[PDB]
DNA sequence: AGCTAATAAACTAAAAACTATTATTATG
DNA sequence: TAATAATAGTTTTTAGTTTATTGGGC
C-alpha cells in the first residue's frame, strides 16, 4: 500500500506482491564485460542522435515540463473497435 | 471361494498394514471371495482399517462407512464365517450402524439377549475410564442399595466402609482434629477402611448401634453420652471385634 | 559456488524465516 | 536444460555410526537418515525428475552387481518415491536402527576404491543428459583407509581418476569426539574447489542445517519465453530473449483417476446432434452472438483474423524520460528482455549501446509489442536495469531492460471521489512515531503463501500417512500483541486525537 | 421477514518453446 | 551409393469458458 496524492484527493494504492515461489533467478552475463561486443564511440553518438530523434517528450518553454507526444494511457484498445 | 458369504459384499480394503501386511490379508480375502475395493463406495459394507492413517482420520470424519479392525476379519476367516459386530474392532460407524448397535447392544458392549460372561464384562469395565468424583456417602448409599435390593447381603468382609455401623475411634470426643497415640485407636482407624460398614465417628441423634471399641476406658465416655440420647448402651456379647448391633 | 543452494544446484540458498526484530 | 542433476548417499555401515556421546544426540546414522528423508521430500516437491540412489559400505553383506564384499547397494538411481521413503523410515529410529542391524550387517573391512567402482558403474547405468555427478557420503573419520598404505594409494588414485572423469563429491562432517581429522586423509584426496579446512571438527559442524531444512518450490529452469525481435523502423531488427524473473506459481492440476483401480481414466469428449442423437463434426460448427434480436455467425479463422494486427515482434515507438511513468499505473506482472546473438549477430553490441545510452539519458523505450500470432499489439516501456553485484559479486539484479506494460484508456476505472481532507501536523508526527515503532526492513524471501504450504503439508502427510498432518506456519499474520506492546498508548492517544471520544470507528 | 450478482477459482483448450530425431539429395 | 536437412514429441504457459459464489432487496 502506497499513497497517491492528487490536487482534489489523496488515496492509497494496493499492489499484490509475490511470494518466494513466484520469483526465479537466472544467470545473465554483463555485455560491457564482454569486450567483443563493446560498441564504438561513433556508434554510441549515432545511437544518441537517434535517441534525440526518438524523444517522445518536449521540454516545454515558459513552463519547464515534459509534455507527452503520445499518451497511450488515454488510448483505448483497438481490438474491440 | 472358501466361504461364499464373504463374497457378494464389497469391502474397502485400504489399511491392511498390520502385523500381517496388507497383501497377504487381501489374498486371504480373495480366497474367501471377499469383494475388494480401494476407495469407499456406497455399496461397500465396511472399510478395512488396520493401522491408523490420515486417510483413516478422514474416514472417521466421513460419517458414511464403518471402520473395521483386522481382528474381526481375522476371526471371521478362522471361523470361515461372519463374526458378530460387537464393538471391539469398532472405531467409527454409520448412523444406521449406530442404531443397530444401540439395538443389539446397550450403550456399551453388554448385550440384551446374550448372557454376559467374564470376558465381555471385563472388557466393558476396562474400556471406561476412572469416574471417581462423587461423595463417599453416595458410595455408601448406592452400595447399600445394591446389597439390600439384590439380596447381596453375602459379603465375607464388612468392617467399616459400606453401610450402617457405628464405632468410636478417638479417645477425645467432639474434637476429631487430633489423634491419640500409644493406644488401640490406630488399629481401629486402620480397620475403618477396607471390609465395609459405613464409618461414623460423630455423636448425634441418628445412632442406634451400641458398640464398645478396643479401649475399655472409653465406657465412661459412652455412659456419659448415653444420657444425652434416648438409646441405652448395652454390654456387647465376621467382625473379629465381638460387636453386636443390639 | 558461494551464495548457492547446495540442495538445489544453480540456485540461491534461501535465508530461513526471520520475522522482525526490535531495536 | 543442458543437463540434469543426481546425487547418491553413502553411509558407513559400522558401529561408530551407531553410537552417541549422549542420548540427546542421535546416532550418526540417525541424523544422516533423517536428513536423507528431508532431502528426498525436498527433491520430490522441487525437482522430482532427478536421480537418487542409496549405497552402503562396511556392512557384512553386499548387493553390488560386481559383488564387492561389504558393498551393499540399497536403492538405485531413480526419481524419488514415497516407497523409498518408507523403506528408509522402517529403519529410521532408535529401534529401526536395531531392525536394520538385525536384518542387515554393519561393520567390516572394505576398500573405498571398491565403492568408487560401484558408484562409477551406477553413473554408467543412467543414460539421460547429465550435468551434476554429485556424490554425498557421511562419516566422522578418515584414517581407517589410511591404515593400509596400499589402500590409501589405490583410493587416492581412484579419487583422482573420478575427478578427471568430472565426478564431484562432498562429505559431511560428523561428530567424532576426537575430531574428524580434517586435512589428514580426505581434503588432500577429495575434490574441493576451495579450502576452509582449519578445525579437525570434533563435532558435525557443516551444512546439515541447510539440507534438513525443507524447501517447497518448483524452480523452473532457465527457459527463454521467446527469441522475439525488435523492429526499429522496418528492417533494423535485433534478436533478444524474453524472460520473467518472477512467475506466479500455482497448485499443480489434479489428475482424475478411478476408485478401486485408481487408474487415471482417459476422458474423450465430443459433440453429437442433440435434436437427432447422431454425431456432429468440428467442421459442422458455427459460433453465434445475438445482440438483441439479430444473430451473427463467425468461424475459426474469422475469429482469428480479428486478432490479427501485425507480425509477432517489437516495434519501437520512441523514447521518454523514466519519470514520465506514473508508479500507480500498473497492468500486470512485468517482464524482462535479454539480448542474444543466436539469430541477429551483433545485436548484443546494439543492446549494450542502447542500455548505456538510455541510462545516461534517463529515458524509457516506448515500443509496440506483439507476443505471438494474432494478438493485438500493446505499448510497453523498457526501463534499463543495470546489473548490480553484491559483496560476493553475485547478480542481485541481472543486466537488461525490465519490461513494464502500459495500460490503455479502458484500463482506467474512475470511482466516486471525495474532496481533499487534511490532518493536523501533530497527528502526523504521532503517525511518524507510531510507524517508527513498528518499522522494519523488508526482504523479498521473508514471505510466502501459507495456503500452498498447507497444501504441501497435506500432500506429503497423506503420502507419509501419519496420524496427523504437518502444520504450516503463516508468516503473513501480524504480531498483534508484539506490535501493540511496541506501540504503547500512542494508539489510543491518536484515537482520541482524531476519532470522536464517544464514537468508535465501529459503526 | 422473504429475496440473488460480480468473481476469483477452476477448468478447459490452444499456442509456443524446447529438446529429442530423421525423408532427402551428391555420388560412385 | 549413404549424409545431410525440415520434422514432429514433450512440457509450458496462457488465454478464453464455468461455477458457486455474499449483499439488498421487501
Amino acid at each position: 500500500a502506497f499513497p497517491h496524492i492528487k490536487h482534489n484527493y489523496e488515496c492509497l494504492v494496493y499492489v499484490q506482491l509475490p511470494f518466494m515461489e513466484d520469483l526465479r533467478q537466472y544467470m545473465f552475463s554483463s555485455l560491457k564485460n564482454s569486450k567483443k561486443y563493446a560498441p564504438t564511440e561513433a556508434q554510441l553518438n549515432a545511437v544518441d542522435a537517434l535517441i534525440d530523434s526518438m524523444s517522445l517528450a518536449k521540454k516545454d518553454e515558459k513552463t519547464d515540463t515534459l509534455e507527452d507526444l503520445f499518451p497511450t494511457t488515454k488510448i483505448p484498445n483497438p481490438r474491440f473497435q | 471361494k472358501i466361504s461364499n458369504i464373504f463374497e457378494d459384499v464389497e469391502f474397502c480394503v485400504m489399511s491392511g498394514t498390520d502385523s500381517q501386511p496388507k497383501p497377504d490379508l487381501e489374498n486371504r480375502i480373495a480366497e474367501f471371495g471377499g469383494y475388494i475395493v480401494q476407495n469407499p463406495g456406497p455399496d461397500t459394507y465396511c472399510v478395512i482399517a488396520g493401522s491408523e492413517n490420515i486417510r483413516v482420520k478422514n474416514i472417521i470424519l466421513s460419517n458414511k462407512h464403518d471402520v473395521v479392525k483386522p481382528a474381526w476379519l481375522l476371526e471371521c476367516f478362522k471361523t470361515k464365517s461372519f463374526v458378530p459386530w460387537q464393538p471391539r474392532f469398532m472405531i467409527h460407524m454409520c448412523p444406521s450402524t449406530k442404531e443397530h448397535f444401540a439395538r443389539e447392544y446397550d450403550c456399551y458392549g453388554d448385550s440384551y439377549f446374550i448372557d454376559t460372561d467374564l470376558n465381555q464384562l471385563k472388557e466393558v469395565f476396562s474400556g471406561i475410564k476412572n469416574s471417581n468424583e462423587q461423595t463417599p456417602e453416595e458410595m455408601a448409599s448406592l452400595i447399600a442399595d445394591l446389597e439390600y435390593r439384590y439380596s447381596w447381603d453375602c459379603s465375607p468382609l464388612s468392617m467399616f466402609r459400606r453401610h450402617t455401623v457405628y464405632l468410636d475411634s478417638y479417645a477425645v470426643i467432639n474434637d476429631l482434629s487430633t489423634k491419640n497415640e500409644g493406644t488401640r485407636l490406630a488399629i481401629k482407624a486402620l480397620e475403618l477402611r477396607f471390609h465395609g460398614a459405613k464409618v461414623v465417628s460423630c455423636l448425634a441423634e441418628g445412632v442406634s448401634h451400641v458398640i464398645i471399641g478396643e479401649d475399655h476406658s472409653r465406657v465412661a465416655d459412652f455412659k456419659a453420652f448415653r444420657r444425652t440420647f434416648k438409646r441405652k448402651f448395652k454390654i456387647l456379647k465376621d467382625k473379629c471385634e465381638l460387636q453386636e448391633e443390639n | 559456488c558461494p551464495g548457492e543452494s547446495l540442495i538445489n544446484p544453480g540456485f540461491k540458498s534461501k535465508k530461513p524465516a526471520g520475522g522482525v526484530d526490535f531495536d | 536444460y543442458s543437463g540434469r542433476d543426481s546425487l547418491i548417499f553413502l553411509v558407513d555401515a559400522s558401529k561408530a555410526m551407531f553410537e552417541s556421546q549422549s542420548e540427546d544426540e542421535l546416532t550418526p546414522f540417525d541424523m544422516s537418515i533423517q536428513c536423507i528423508q528431508s532431502v528426498y521430500i525436498s527433491k520430490i516437491i522441487s525437482s522430482d525428475r532427478d536421480l537418487l540412489a542409496v549405497v552402503f559400505y562396511g556392512t557384512e553383506k553386499d548387493k553390488n552387481s560386481v559383488n564387492f564384499k561389504n558393498i551393499y547397494v540399497l536403492q538405485e538411481l531413480d526419481n524419488p518415491g514415497a516407497k523409498r521413503i518408507l523403506e528408509l523410515d522402517q529403519f529410521k529410529g532408535q529401534q529401526g536402527q536395531k531392525r536394520f542391524q538385525d536384518m542387515m550387517g554393519h561393520g567390516s573391512d572394505y576398500s573405498l576404491s571398491e565403492v568408487l567402482w560401484v558408484c562409477a558403474n551406477l553413473f554408467s547405468d543412467v543414460q539421460f543428459k547429465m550435468s551434476h555427478k554429485r556424490i554425498m557420503l557421511f562419516t566422522n573419520e578418515d584414517n581407517p583407509h589410511g591404515n593400509d598404505s596400499a589402500k590409501a594409494s589405490r583410493a587416492r588414485t581412484k579419487a583422482g581418476d573420478l575427478r578427471d572423469t568430472g565426478i564431484f563429491l562432498d562429505l559431511m562432517h560428523l561428530k567424532k569426539p576426537g575430531g574428524f581429522d580434517i586435512s589428514l586423509f580426505y581434503r588432500d584426496i577429495i575434490s574441493i574447489a576451495e579450502d576452509e579446512d582449519l578445525r579437525v571438527h570434533f563435532e558435525e559442524s557443516s551444512k546439515l542445517e541447510d539440507l534438513l531444512r525443507k524447501v517447497r518450490a518448483k524452480e523452473t529452469r532457465k527457459r527463454a519465453l521467446s527469441r522475439l525481435k525488435l523492429k526499429l523502423n522496418k528492417d533494423i531488427v535485433i534478436s533478444v530473449g524474453i524472460y520473467n524473473l518472477v512467475q506466479k506459481a500455482l497448485k499443480p492440476p489434479p489428475i482424475k483417476l478411478y476408485r478401486e483401480t485408481n487408474e487415471p481414466v482417459k476422458t474423450k469428449t465430443r459433440t453429437f446432434n442433440t435434436s437427432t442423437g447422431g454425431l456432429l463434426l468440428p467442421s459442422d460448427t458455427k459460433r453465434s452472438q445475438i445482440y438483441g434480436s439479430r444473430q451473427i455467425i463467425l468461424e475459426k479463422e474469422e475469429t482469428e483474423e480479428l486478432k490479427r494486427f501485425d507480425d509477432p515482434g517489437l516495434m519501437l515507438m520512441g523514447f521518454k524520460p523514466l519519470v514520465l511513468l506514473k508508479k500507480h499505473h500498473y497492468l500486470r506482472p512485468s517482464l524482462f528482455v535479454y539480448p542474444e546473438e543466436s539469430l541477429v549477430i551483433g545485436s548484443s553490441t546494439l543492446f549494450s549501446a542502447l542500455l548505456i545510452k538510455c541510462l545516461e539519458k534517463e529515458v524509457a523505450a516506448l515500443c509496440r509489442y506483439t507476443p505471438r500470432r494474432n494478438i493485438p499489439p500493446y505499448f510497453v516501456a523498457l526501463v534499463p536495469q543495470e546489473e548490480e553485484l553484491d559483496d560476493q559479486k553475485i547478480q542481485v539484479t541481472p543486466p537488461g531492460f525490465q519490461l513494464v506494460f502500459l495500460p490503455f484508456a479502458d484500463d482506467k476505472r474512475k470511482m466516486p471521489f471525495t474532496e481533499k481532507i487534511m490532518a493536523t501536523p501533530e497527528q502526523v508526527g504521532k503517525m511518524k512515531a507510531i510507524v517508527e515503532k513498528l518499522r522494519f526492513t523488508y526482504r523479498s524471501d521473508s514471505f510466502e503463501n501459507p495456503v500452498l504450504q498447507q497444501h504441501f503439508r497435506n500432500l506429503e502427510a497423506l503420502a507419509l500417512d501419519l496420524m496427523e498432518p504437518e502444520q504450516a506456519v503463516d508468516l503473513t499474520l501480524p504480531k498483534v500483541e508484539a506490535m501493540n506492546k511496541r506501540l504503547g498508548s500512542l494508539v489510543d492517544e491518536f484515537k482520541e486525537l482524531v476519532y470522536p471520544p464517544d464514537y468508535n470507528p465501529e459503526g
